[PDB]
């Protein structure tokens, strides 16, 4: 328990580390999706149109 | 005459039609479709086209078979169901110009207006522009040979007008936009050199190899030209355009301020945000 | 009596004939035909979309003209194309995609061959160019009415089906009148083949023309761009010479909507295209 | 200089764009000129009588 900590630990120390990479992927990749939609609902505003009040 | 022309994509996914009614058969030859366009404007603009039944010979390079009757009815048809679009040329799927496109472009050269070629890839292996307008109209040439058809390169454009980019863009979902900024621009300036290494190395390899084991003369007059515009640029000392660099850096100096700068202003919610909301949600936590 | 789950396979082959064909797509009724074989009970392949020919009469069975017809089908059997029709399509523009009596009734006379009769209206009239998601009909049988109306197995996909959830004709004509999901396919040379075409569709002939006219456009047109640019960040400090009174008295609340600083950003992006094309020039100036 | 409102005659007002073929010596107002159901181009003019 004392000393099993750290081996133990290791275990964590990876399954923390290798979620650097992940969310380097989310973080480069949810911004593409951002301006993907962010230019789908942009291209909806079309210049032929009608003027109300 | 024509100077630029428009190719949609349609015309190539019927190619692509042709690649998948094959059935596995084996042959897998030049197949032979008819283009349609609009010839009325200076411009050309494919929409549509279809089939004709084409086979050659394994041995003779001469044989060609073509169809008037159905060219009549498909076009007859076609041109019930839509009169705003004629017959303008054909186009062939071999990526190697045979002698016999003269004998099977001449056809339609009698019957029909003069028609453009257009050579293609079986394989989308090839990273450049797939279609090449090649005009067919006779030029004189200067060293003495007799006048014989000549296919001139027409630059060529593929675009889409109303609803084909919408469904390209639907059925990919994978493809983005132009999305001016950092990642669609640093892509292009980082590939860009193997768009060009692939092309111009995949040319001055064949192009080397010509020079010395080739024969039948293939027009040498253009070479000096060739030669004469790789020589256009001497290694300039850029003596003069130090001033155009002071210009170009000065620019650069002024991207420099409004990064600074306008990233200073920014720093401003953040900096001052950090501060009052952590100390506030602490004091007031518990 | 028996039913199972079918689902109507879509390729671009009659995709992109649905645009021609709605781009030609006058309001007057057109008609068409879809082709396809038909491997087993539960899916439907189409491959072949041709149109037809206009007509002051419309959607009817008297406009089908059979020896036409046939002989378009005969000139598609002695070439590469050895494969049966599978159900007609059409337009309907203005109002609505739903289906009047004569549609049902020339459907129910073309529906005595194949069983299946697989109907797809496109209207790409009003719909917008951002989705051009479609929707394909069926016919139900009316001696279904004391039974259960579709006992259709494999509900999950009722959730990529809900996806044209208008209040008006899904449930608003819903009765004796469904309809049936719809999936896409793409081989590698699609894939490939496509995708190079649509990336080459918008970069450049030998993809080395059009950069050094904007590597030196920077200095002569961008230019207006970045005092313009510069113009519109003062028009914007000078009301952030403004903000720390209201954010050094209130710092409860936030009243207006924007944001001001992501418009920057985008300004800074606009900005960078000088240095990303100073490499650009030093590549060119240098070899 | 590009973009310009329109007024129907059926009393609904909109806006078009304007097409590569055209220039802008008819595209001035105080001009009558046509349009189409489908993008709202403009083909050509109408002078007033
Ligand atoms: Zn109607």
């Amino acid at each position: 328990d004392l000393y099993s900590r750290y081996k133990k630990l290791q275990q964590e120390l990876e399954f923390l580390e290798v979620q650097e990479e992940y969310i380097k992927d989310e973080q480069k990749n949810l911004k593409k999706e951002f301006l993907h939609a962010q230019e789908e609902v942009k291209r909806i505003q079309s210049i032929p149109l009608v003027i109300g009040q | 005459a024509v100077q630029k022309v428009v190719v949609h994509p349609l015309v190539l996914l019927s190619v692509v039609d042709h690649f998948n009614r094959i059935g596995k058969v084996g042959n897998q030859k030049r197949v032979v479709g008819v283009l349609l366009g609009s010839w009325q404007k200076k411009v050309l603009d494919v929409s549509n086209s279809f089939a004709v039944p084409f086979d050659e010979d394994d041995k003779d390079d001469s044989v060609w078979f073509l169809d008037h009757d159905y060219l009549e009815n498909m076009y007859g048809m076609f041109k019930k169901v839509n009169a705003r679009e004629r017959i303008v040329g054909w186009y062939h799927t071999g990526p190697k110009l045979h002698k016999n496109d003269i004998a099977i472009n001449e056809l339609m050269k009698r019957y029909c207006p003069n028609s453009v070629l257009v050579i293609i890839d079986v394989k989308p292996k090839d990273l450049g522009l797939p279609t090449e307008a090649y005009i067919s109209v006779e030029e004189v040439h200067d060293d003495g040979t007799p006048t014989s058809k000549t296919f001139e390169h027409v630059t060529s454009e593929i675009g889409a007008e109303e609803a084909e980019e919408v469904g390209v863009e639907h059925l990919l979902r994978d493809i983005k936009d132009t999305t001016v900024g950092t990642l669609s621009q640093r892509i292009t300036n980082q590939v860009h050199g193997l768009k060009g290494l692939n092309s111009k190395l995949l040319d001055i390899r064949s192009y080397l190899e010509k020079v010395a084991t080739g024969k039948l003369p293939i027009n040498h007059q253009i070479i000096y030209q060739l030669q004469d515009v790789f020589n256009l640029l001497p290694d300039v000392s850029l003596q003069e355009f130090v001033k155009a660099f002071y210009l170009k850096t000065n620019d650069q100096m002024v991207v420099v301020y409004l990064a600074s700068l306008i990233r200073s202003v920014v720093a401003l919610h953040n900096l001052i945000n950090n501060k009052i909301a952590n100390r506030d949600a602490e004091k007031k936590e518990g | 009596a028996v039913d199972t789950a079918e689902q109507v396979y879509i390729s671009s082959l009659a995709l992109l004939k649905m645009l021609k064909h709605g781009r030609a797509g006058v309001p007057m009724e057109v008609m068409g035909l879809m082709l396809g074989e038909f491997v087993d009970d539960y899916t439907v392949r189409v491959i072949d979309v041709f149109a037809m020919p206009q007509s002051g009469t419309g959607v009817s069975v008297e406009a089908v003209d059979p020896v036409f017809q046939a002989k378009m089908l005969d000139m598609l059997k002695q070439t590469g194309r050895p494969e049966m029709v599978v159900g007609w399509y059409h337009s309907h523009p203005g109002f609505g995609c739903w289906l009047s009596g004569v549609d049902i009734n020339t459907q129910q006379s073309f529906e005595a061959l194949s069983e299946r009769a697989v109907a797809v209206v496109v209207d790409p009239i009003q719909s917008v160019k951002g989705k051009v998601v479609i929707d394909a009909f069926r016919l139900i049988n009316a001696n279904m009415m004391v039974l259960g109306h579709e006992p259709r197995q494999t509900t999950s996909n009722l959730g990529h089906l809900n996806k044209p959830s208008i209040q008006a004709l899904i449930h608003g004509l819903n009765r004796h009148y469904y309809s049936i999901t719809i999936n896409y396919r793409k081989n590698e040379l699609e894939q490939k083949m496509l995708l190079n075409l649509h990336k080459k569709s918008w970069m450049e002939g030998l993809t080395l023309q059009d950069y050094s006219e904007h590597c030196k456009h920077n200095e002569s047109v961008v230019k207006e761009m970045l005092e313009l640019a510069k113009n519109y960040n003062k028009a914007v400090e000078e009301e952030d010479k403004m903000t720390p009174e209201q954010l050094a008295i209130k710092n409860v609340g936030k009243q207006d909507p924007k944001r001001h600083l992501e418009e920057h950003v985008d300004v800074l992006m606009t900005s960078n295209i000088v240095q990303c094309l100073a490499a650009m020039l030093d590549t060119v100036v240098f070899k | 200089e590009e973009k310009f409102i329109v007024k129907a005659t059926n009393g609904p007002r909109y806006v078009v764009g304007c097409r590569r073929q055209l220039d802008k010596s008819k595209l001035k107002p105080g001009t009558r000129v046509a349009l189409d159901m489908t993008t709202l181009t403009i083909m050509r003019y109408l002078p007033r009588e």
